[PDB]
């Protein structure tokens, strides 16, 4: 796994030693190049995962998230340069460096062979994000939302540290491969009930979970387009990774502890979908929309059915590709009207023909149009709930409906409408803007041709 | 680059504070009044009519005839939901309760009458479409090992 | 629908020919610029009927506010010519 | 699909009736069918042979890997990665093979239903009944496990099932 | 506002249309139309403001249960068959600027005159500001009516888009 | 065999070749509009070669031509189900599409995006054909959505018109709701059963299939616009007439019933589905006509006029008539779609006028239009030996001569006469009486292209429906024996509708003032189901969302 | 006769039946004129930017911002121990959740025993 | 429905229940009933590829209808006469269906008078 870590590092001198005007190109050229080598990680095996050394390893589940992250760095740069053109030379190198490190932590995160090492990198991954969101934020309203991240450490990380340590002392090791064979039946006790909360509450907040989501709508409202993409495309997906792996040792306790979590989503999905119809912001509408899809994953992981895991893998993938594109698509308008309000500009299909083609294209797969992977996973999970419980179909049906209702509305409100008379800076779509969307939509469909690469490890 | 004072704020509990809010959104002091002071916390925003956009005249040459909204006008707290696309509260053609109860009649009428017909359906006074071979026990895949009860529908 | 062209000269009689069947007017006294109230000795209530005929004649509604002021045939032509953007 | 054996894929014979036309008009389908041999089939076959011939000059083969049996989980020790690993992969691979046998059998049912058509019910006693046998064994072995299947769990379920019927069997006598 | 005198008309013309759709047939329409106008002429000579004020309540309370179940509406007017059906094709004029050079090379002549059209959109702008400051009451302008240009060569302020507003049929 | 299967799959791929030419290359602009039509023209021929072989051989072929996916003990493929319905329903759809194909090449000359217009018309056709030919629920599901989405754009072609945006989402809202049962059905066949291939589903013959079928019942509730989820179907008439002609008259609306037919072996034994479906059509089949007796919109009336025909189709399935109901699908499509096109002729000469009360004097001023208007109506009303009568007389056989609910047969005939009632109210204003259109005359239909379009679609109803009956092979025991009045009750009540409406129509000539009536408005205002359920329900979901 | 329509939230009254507007006195004349001039001044104030060639951008509406600003109400209003809405409002958001707690749980508890006794059908069930 | 009306609006017992019909012994005073033969045995029906509902006693005629039809291709107006042989044979069965019912109807009506005097 070193063959991808060092060249990722090597971008840092390239980001710095490079000439003045080739800073963007050089990283873009190689960053795209590295992802090509990333595809090599698809050498999975039917019975065994891929174990390089004691420090990194990637199974079938890990790789698809790895490809998305590496595939996503160049796309983040493309959108970035428009708003950074005015910034001075030194800072751009600073911002670009954080992404390179952000990718470095991520790629090492999902490939980590030892849980604590994963725990360490998990905490590290946040640090670049906070700078990016804060240092180059889009607002100055001082929301004072620190308590949420303080709450994260209090109810999340910090408890997780103790439980991880406790397991090692008791079981004798935290190497996931060892855990496969030394996993012990976790009987019922008040201590274990406390241990269980330590292994999961940390990942629930990041997904996020309904009720615990207050940071996400306000995190995107301020994070720049460069910061937003990784957050919803990668950072949200960290929790599922650990939750899928960590849940290896929480049985049978999870058989009843999941219900308060399951109910939060099952009902959480509808609540978020409805509010989006009321939202007054392109990004915020996507925010809760993000909570919607992530809610489905939580249910899949907890029930731990062979189909749940398969469907969960694509939902993170498709949503990551979906929302990431939506932010870029939404941020395309921001490049003209410099606003997040959804009603300030309307009828843009009258002036941005090819832009609307993406809008219609992206929205189609947002609501899980068949046979796209957006629906393969989402439709995979819906069936699994039926064996767990037949009643669940009511909420999934309602959620899909409303998710189909607001998804087309946002498209309807903006593109299908009458142009704003006073607006007078709707310039034609630039090559960069259209190119960025195209890189998103295209592979999203291609994977539909071959589903065997994001089916998860159960396949 | 907008002043703090010209933004939604607390509930004004005295007319003197209410003077700004009405003025703030270009609503004369008479037309202005906010939600009751409670935990609802909707701020010093006004209480505009619960009406849709289609009700407003389109013949006027608005800045935004699409929305039938003029620049500088206030917006209903849920004016987004009252837009032409969304819920419309234009005058209705027929009486409200009767309109709702006009639906109630026909739909409620039919459901039970089916159950009335279910007890006494309609048919023809003829016997079964007789079949050979043990009432098609074997044609329906019936187990050959265990023969069915003999069936012979005699002539007449 | 092939082409439904519109010409001001052709439209000229369409507005005026509407008056040519009125039973409250002498056709010859009427003129292209004649004011209805004074030159034609008519009234607003009578003027309402003329405005209506244009909607059956041409097929497009007329606002209440602007219907009244169209006391001159040229103005009525202007309303029809200007609303449909006909200039020749 | 170079050469698939038919024993695994049963196929009752096709008995196409010999037409016995009695009408006083020419058969229309014949006009097209002959064009199929000359205008479709052979040109579909003429390019193929030109393609085939080179593959005869250039040759190379491939095998079908064969995994030797290894000690099963009952031969492994508690907290012993070496022995446990060798059984787990064996258990995984063998079970993964058992996954297809349901699909292969399912494929037979898809044959006895469409080729036979309206004689589905009486002409699939062997296939339909043999369908259940696969369901019984496969379902018992590797169902109700959960997402994290493992040789210990399946052995536990087999230990669960063997003990369950043990009491009942002795219960009779 | 608008006075009740004009409010009489707003039911005179509208009531006919629902009657018109009810009439359907041409001979019926004129005859029934004469019936309605005859009723109007029952009180058309009534000059009592109290009664004329009071002779409109019932009419509105009378028409409600006579209004058409499916009243007719003209095509191009709001709610009609061609209600903004072609707004999706109408294109703003101000977007002319962003036209690519090669694209503009197809119509060299038309764009040449526009520069003069915009020319008087710029030079005339300054005096257009003052042109309202003699017809500008204190306390905000009383109405939205506008004056013409009281000279030669200029144009009434606040005119650019309406004069340059697209045509009814883009195609 | 090889020839039969091979030539069959060409249509689906052949139709898609022009689409592949829209995303690529710029070789020849200005000729695509004809390009697509000829492909259907060519496609029809390749859609008739299977017709000959199928009838002679009855070779129902299920072709699995890929191994797409595989889960534990599942397998998905891009397969097709070459069988009776595809071989017999495809030719009609192309025939209608072929007529509509050249119809749209003239009407939409006013659209610069005409080339875009065809970029989607050919798309929908592809999805619909894939739907019917689908051998599995998933692949079948794909078409269930393609028709849903392709409708969205085609419904809302003129995105400016608020009616399009509201109506387009109204249907999408309903269309999605129907899928809830669809996704439910897959789950049940996946939990209790284990596959989504019809081979295993039918052979296993489920013993308790109430739940899976209940989802199927819902599937047709909104997609086919049955009552309870009906209102959207008329809403489609806020957009292009040619768009309404194919999607919402002949091709998409048939989806709801089709699934029940495609699952005929399962639907037979469970009568719980039959009753509600039988009653569902019963309430709808009259509620459509009962509403339609006094509606006053040419395009919407046709929609309601189509609605009742669709509403009755459920009753036809509700009476357990698998292959007899199928005929009503093809038979209705021909003229009704032609009526849309005929309504196009009226709207053309009228220069964008649609009120039924603004039409008349067209018997000789519109000679060709008048020509085909009666045949569809007479065929629609059940004229003997015509395309619509065969189903109308045949379908009423079992319902009135087999075990059925007492109330089910009640609305069965009450609306049956109403079927002809609005037709007379239509042909009256449409053709009878002196002209009532605006002063200027824009009447001109000496357009050879449309005459070709009318020619092709005028013939089929007269003769094709008759021809279709002969070739199809036996699959049922026809109930040729029954009381003469029951066999002729349709032959008795049929003339009543014309006369009864004629009694209603002509008495309105007299110069007598009118009088309001509640029922005159309850049916006219659509029973208040849309006027109410499309205000509060949006308000409930949205006004309550913020809390 | 002609029973006057009952005014409802979803049905605004017809314009020519409200008794307020039939008589237009100073109590109405004064208000009507003030709004027009106020509306006119906004139009005049907006009319400059709309018809000024110099502008190249999107007008920063002050009405829109406040409307958007008021939507994002986070902590500024409302009091924690306000029994009128806190207890009942909190129910709309925590009430129905527990309702589902028993719904699915009861079936699964119900379902499990049947499997333990074979009272439920799974013979051809694999996907789980 | 005269039969529907007379059953319930009249005495319910007299009319045999259509679903349970037949409900009385086959030999309730009905001697020496000739058997109803089957021309086409199990083999022929199986190879005929016919819907079970399409299979009955009269179906042995139904085989003749299509045999000409298959060779009739492309034309279709060559096997018309053969159809009536099966249809008329089907026509007879419908009357039999009507005749089968009455033997159940008569017994219920006749038995009423016998029992009425048994306790009058
Ligand atoms: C506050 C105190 C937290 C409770 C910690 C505790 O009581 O752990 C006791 C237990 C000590 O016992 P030990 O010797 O380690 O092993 C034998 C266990 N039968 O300790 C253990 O064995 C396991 C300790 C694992 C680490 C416990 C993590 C503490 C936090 C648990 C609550 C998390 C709640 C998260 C927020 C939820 C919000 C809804
Ligand atoms: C290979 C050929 C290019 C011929 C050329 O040099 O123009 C390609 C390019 C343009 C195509 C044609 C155009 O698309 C339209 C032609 C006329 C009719 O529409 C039928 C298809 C039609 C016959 C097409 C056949 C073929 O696909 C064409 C002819
Ligand atoms: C019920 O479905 C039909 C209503 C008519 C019943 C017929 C009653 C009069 C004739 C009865 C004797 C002749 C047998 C039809």
């Amino acid at each position: 796994m070193l063959k991808y870590i060092i060249p990722t590092i090597m971008l840092m001198p390239l980001t710095w030693l490079s000439k003045n005007n080739m800073i963007w190109v050089n990283s873009t050229a190689h960053s795209l190049l590295i992802s090509f080598t990333s595809l090599l990680l698809m050498n999975q095996f039917g019975d065994n995962s891929l174990n390089f050394s004691l420090l990194f390893f990637s199974d079938s589940l890990s790789t698809p998230l790895l490809i998305l992250t590496m595939w996503l760095l160049p796309l983040m740069l493309m959108a970035s340069q428009h708003h950074l053109s005015k910034e001075n030379l030194t800072r751009k190198k600073l911002f670009i460096t954080m992404l390179i490190s952000l990718q470095l932590f991520l790629i090492m995160t999902f490939t980590a062979m030892e849980l604590i090492l994963f725990y360490i990198l998990f905490e590290a991954t946040l640090v670049p994000t906070l700078i990016i969101i804060t240092r180059w934020g889009n607002q100055t309203e001082r929301l004072n939302a620190g308590l949420y991240f303080l709450f994260y450490t209090l109810a999340g990380s910090l408890p997780l540290l103790v439980a991880l340590i406790y397991i090692q002392n008791t079981v004798g090791s935290l190497n996931f491969l060892m855990l496969q064979y030394w996993v012990q039946p976790v009987h019922n006790s008040w201590s274990n009930v406390f241990m269980w909360l330590a292994c999961m509450m940390a990942f629930m907040v990041k997904m996020p979970l309904y009720g615990l989501h207050l940071w996400l709508p306000k995190a995107h409202v301020e994070a720049p387009i460069a910061g937003s993409m990784v957050l919803a495309a990668v950072l949200l997906k960290l929790g599922g990774y650990g939750m899928l792996r960590i849940t290896l040792i929480l049985n049978p306790m999870t058989d009843f502890m999941a219900y308060p979590f399951i109910m939060l989503s099952l009902w959480g999905m509808i609540m978020t979908s409805s509010i989006c119809l009321r939202q007054t912001d392109l990004k915020s509408l996507i925010a809760y929309s993000s909570v919607s899809h992530m809610a489905l994953v939580i249910v899949a992981i907890l029930i731990q059915t062979p189909w749940s895991y398969m469907g969960a893998t694509a939902l993170m993938i498709a949503h990551g590709l979906t929302s990431s594109m939506l932010f870029c698509l939404a941020n395309s308008n921001y490049e003209r009207i410099h606003s997040r309000t959804m009603i300030l500009a309307r009828g843009l299909q009258t002036l941005l023909p090819l832009m609307a083609t993406w809008w219609l294209l992206a929205s189609l797969t947002n609501l899980a149009l068949p046979p796209t992977i957006n629906l393969i996973g989402e439709l995979f999970v819906v069936m699994s709930t039926f064996s767990w419980s037949n009643i669940t179909i009511i909420l999934m049906g309602v959620n899909m409906v409303i998710t189909a209702l607001y998804s087309l509305y946002m498209l309807i409100m903006t593109q299908r409408g009458k142009y704003t008379y006073h607006i007078n800076n709707i310039s034609p779509s630039f090559t960069r803007e259209n190119a960025l969307m195209s890189l998103h939509i295209l592979p999203l469909l291609l994977l539909t041709l071959n589903p065997k690469i994001i089916l998860g490890p159960l396949y | 680059h907008i002043t703090k004072d010209m933004l939604p704020g607390p509930y004004p509990k005295t007319p003197e504070e209410r003077a700004a809010a009405a003025k703030k959104y270009n609503m004369r002091v008479e037309d202005y009044e906010p939600y009751p002071d409670d935990g609802t916390g909707y701020g010093d925003y006004p209480k505009l009519p619960d009406r849709s956009q289609q009700e407003r005249d389109p013949w006027y040459d608005w800045d935004h005839p699409d929305l039938r909204l003029n620049w500088g006008e206030p917006m209903h707290w849920d004016l987004d939901m009252y837009i032409r696309n969304r819920v419309d509260t234009s005058p209705t053609p027929v009486n409200w309760n009767l309109m709702c109860k006009h639906l109630f009649g026909f739909v409620a009428f039919m459901l039970f009458m089916f159950w009335v017909g279910e007890t006494y359906p309609a048919y023809q006074p003829v016997g079964p479409k007789q079949y050979p071979y043990n009432n098609l026990y074997l044609e329906r895949g019936g187990d050959p090992n265990k023969e069915p009860e003999p069936v012979v529908h005699y002539e007449i | 629908s092939d082409a439904p062209p519109l010409t001001l000269e052709g439209i000229k009689d369409r507005v005026l020919y509407v008056l040519k069947l009125y039973d409250k007017i002498d056709p010859e006294k009427l003129s292209v610029n004649s004011h209805f109230m004074k030159d034609l000795g008519l009234d607003s209530l009578d003027q309402v009927e003329i405005i209506m005929a244009m909607e059956d004649e041409f097929g497009f509604e007329i606002p209440d506010i602007d219907a009244e002021k169209l006391m001159c045939p040229q103005e009525i032509v202007d309303y029809i010519a200007d609303k449909k953007d006909v200039y020749e | 699909p170079d050469s698939w054996d038919k024993d695994v894929y049963p196929e009752p014979p096709r008995r196409t009736p010999a037409p016995s036309p009695q009408t006083s008009l020419p058969n229309p389908i014949t006009y097209l069918t002959k064009a199929f041999d000359l205008l479709v089939d052979r040109p579909v076959t003429l390019v193929r042979e030109f393609i085939e011939r080179q593959h005869a000059k250039n040759k190379y083969y491939y095998y079908h890997r064969e995994f030797r049996r290894v000690p099963d989980i009952t031969e492994c020790q508690e907290k012993d990665v070496l022995c446990m690993f060798e059984a787990e992969m064996q258990w995984r691979r063998d079970y993964k093979v058992d996954q297809e046998i349901v699909n292969i059998i399912q494929e037979r049912l898809k044959a006895c239903q469409q080729r036979e058509g309206e004689s589905h019910r009486q002409n699939c006693a062997k296939e339909l009944e043999q369908f259940t046998q696969v369901v019984k064994a496969y379902q018992d072995r590797y169902h109700d496990l959960g997402a994290h299947y493992s040789a210990r769990k399946c052995l536990a379920k087999q230990k669960q099932r063997m003990l369950a019927e043990r009491k009942a069997a002795k219960e009779a006598a | 506002y608008l006075t009740h005198q004009q409010k009489v008309l707003r039911l005179y013309k509208r009531a006919l249309r629902h009657l018109e759709s009810w009439c359907i047939h041409r001979d019926k329409y004129r005859y029934f139309a004469c019936l309605l106008r005859a009723r109007f002429d029952e009180h058309k000579n009534e000059k009592d403001m109290v009664k004329a004020t009071q002779l409109l309540r019932e009419a509105e309370e009378e028409f409600w249960h006579g209004q058409h179940p499916q009243p007719y509406i003209f095509p191009e007017s709001p709610g009609g068959t061609s209600y903004e059906r072609y707004e999706c094709y109408k294109v703003p004029e101000w977007c002319l600027d962003d036209w690519h050079p090669s694209e503009k090379a197809m119509y060299p002549d038309y764009f040449a005159k526009r520069e003069q059209w915009k020319k008087l959109r710029r030079e005339s702008w300054e005096r257009e500001v003052k042109q309202l400051q003699e017809e500008t009451p204190v306390g905000g302008p009383r109405t939205e009516a506008l004056p013409p240009a009281r000279k030669q060569g200029d144009l009434p302020p606040l005119w650019w888009h309406i004069v340059t507003r697209p045509r009814e049929r883009p195609m | 065999m090889n020839m039969f299967s091979s030539l069959s799959l060409v249509t689906l791929l052949l139709l898609t070749m022009p689409i592949m030419m829209m995303s690529f290359n710029t070789y020849k602009p200005s000729n695509y509009p004809l390009y697509v039509k000829t492909a259907i023209s060519y496609a029809f021929i390749t859609s008739m070669i299977p017709t000959m072989m199928f009838i002679h051989s009855g070779q129902e072929l299920i072709i699995s031509n890929w191994h797409w996916l595989t889960i534990q003990t599942l397998k998905l493929s891009l397969s097709f189900k070459m069988d009776y319905f595809s071989m017999m329903f495809i030719p009609v759809a192309l025939f209608v599409t072929w007529s509509i194909m050249e119809f749209s090449m003239w009407y939409m000359y006013s659209d610069p995006n005409i080339n875009k217009f065809f970029k989607y018309l050919l798309l929908f056709l592809i999805t619909m054909l894939i739907l019917v030919t689908a051998n599995n629920l998933f692949q079948l599901f794909i078409g269930w959505e393609g028709v849903g989405i392709m409708s969205f754009l085609l419904i809302g072609w003129w995105y400016g018109r608020a009616d399009a945006n509201t109506a387009a989402l109204q249907a999408i809202l309903y269309n999605r709701i129907g899928d809830i049962g669809f996704i439910l059905a897959m789950a049940w066949f996946l939990t209790n059963l284990n596959t989504w291939d019809l081979q295993q589903i039918f052979m296993l013959n489920p013993s308790d299939s109430n739940m899976p079928l209940i989802g199927l019942a819902l599937a047709a509730t909104g997609k086919s616009a049955q009552f309870g989820l009906h209102p959207w179907l008329p809403s489609a008439m806020e957009g292009p007439t040619p768009v309404s002609a194919l999607l919402h008259s002949s091709t998409m609306v048939v989806a709801g019933i089709f699934l029940l037919i495609r699952f005929y072996p399962l639907t037979e034994n469970n009568k719980y589905i039959q009753s509600i479906t039988l009653c569902l059509g019963a309430i709808t089949t009259l509620f459509t006509a009962m509403c339609a007796l006094t509606q006053n919109d040419i395009k919407k009336i046709i929609a309601f006029s189509t609605s009742s025909q669709l509403g009755l189709m459920m009753v036809t399935i509700g009476i357990n008539q698998p292959y007899l109901a199928f005929l009503h699908i093809c038979t209705h499509a021909f003229f009704k779609a032609m009526l849309f096109m005929c309504s196009g002729s009226i709207i053309h000469s009228l220069n964008d006028e649609q009120d039924i009360r603004k039409m008349g004097g067209l018997f000789k001023a519109m000679p060709f239009t008048t020509t085909a208007l009666i045949v569809g109506s007479l065929a629609l009303t059940g004229m003997p030996f015509l395309t619509g009568f065969y189903s109308k007389d045949l379908i009423i056989e079992a319902a009135n001569t087999s075990y059925t609910n007492a109330w089910a047969l009640l609305m069965t005939l009450i609306a049956t006469s109403f079927t002809a009632i609005y037709s007379t109210r239509i042909i009256f204003f449409a053709l009878l009486g002196q002209p009532r259109f605006p002063t200027l005359v824009n009447i001109n239909e000496n357009n050879p292209l449309l005459i070709n379009s009318i020619k092709r679609l005028l013939i089929g109803s007269l003769f094709a429906g008759y021809i279709i009956s002969n070739n199809i092979p036996p699959t049922t025991i026809p109930q040729m024996t029954m009381p003469y009045y029951l066999k002729t009750t349709a032959l008795i009540v049929t003339i009543l509708g014309f006369i009864l409406a004629l009694e209603i129509s002509n008495m309105t000539k007299n110069l007598k003032y009118h009088y309001p009536s509640n029922a005159f408005k309850f049916s006219t205002l659509l029973g208040y189901f849309p006027t109410i359920m499309h205000r509060l329900a949006p308000y409930m979901n949205l006004s309550m969302s913020q809390k | 006769s002609f029973p006057k329509y009952e005014a409802s939230r979803l049905s605004s009254l017809p314009t020519t039946l409200d008794p307020a507007e039939y008589d237009i006195s100073s109590e109405t004349r004064k208000a009507q004129a003030e709004r027009l001039a106020i509306r006119s001044r906004l139009k005049r104030e907006y009319q400059l930017q709309y018809y000024d060639p110099s502008r190249r951008g999107v007008i920063e509406d002050p009405a829109l911002v406040r409307w958007t600003y008021a939507r994002s109400a986070n902590i500024y209003p409302n009091f924690r121990p306000n029994t009128k809405t806190s207890l009942l409002g909190a129910l709309f958001g925590i009430g129905p959740l527990v309702f589902w707690y028993y719904v699915f749980k009861t079936d699964r508890d119900r379902k499990e025993k049947l499997i333990q006794e074979g009272k439920l059908d799974r013979t051809f069930n694999i996907s789980y | 429905g005269a039969h529907l009306a007379r059953r319930y609006l009249g005495d319910a017992s007299v009319e045999p229940d259509p679903l349970r019909m037949p409900t009385f012994p086959p030999d309730y005073g009905f001697p020496e009933r000739k058997e109803r033969e089957m021309v086409a045995t199990q083999q022929e029906m199986n190879d005929a590829q016919l819907v079970l509902q399409q299979r009955d006693y009269c179906a042995h005629y139904l085989i003749r209808f299509l045999k000409c039809k298959r060779d009739s291709f492309p034309n279709f107006l060559a096997c018309k006469h053969e159809r009536h042989d099966w249809d008329y044979c089907e026509h007879l069965d419908y009357v039999k269906r009507m005749k089968e019912f009455e033997r159940e109807r008569r017994l219920l009506q006749r038995k009423k008078r016998r029992e009425q005097r048994e306790a009058d």
